[PDB]
């Protein structure tokens, strides 16, 4: 531990929350809202048959 | 159906067990004992002559 000594490697926590650019792209994206619940969210018919 | 109670009928010991142990197993370590130790920062490391 002569060389390497930023922080011993604690980054993540701040400049490399890169996330953001993906988060971006994925508002700004044209993806479908696939999900599973049948479009009602509110099914409940005797007990979530699914 | 005892009369003297002598060392055998006594029930409800404790066993009075030691508070140690023998690890007799060799651990003679000189050459560890005797070198330095010293911290090092990476895996790698080098040294001149």
């Amino acid at each position: 531990n002569y060389g390497r000594g930023r922080e011993l490697m604690y980054q993540l926590e701040k400049k490399g929350k890169e996330i953001k650019r993906d988060l971006e792209k994925i508002l700004l994206s044209g993806q479908a809202r696939t999900d599973v619940l049948a479009d009602q969210y509110l099914t409940n018919s005797a007990a979530d048959p699914a | 159906n005892p009369t003297l109670f002598v060392s055998y009928d006594q029930n409800g010991k404790k066993l009075s067990f030691a508070n140690w142990i023998s690890v007799l197993s060799p651990q003679d370590t000189p050459f560890v004992s005797m070198t330095g130790k010293e911290s090092i920062n990476q895996t790698i490391f080098s040294w001149q002559t």
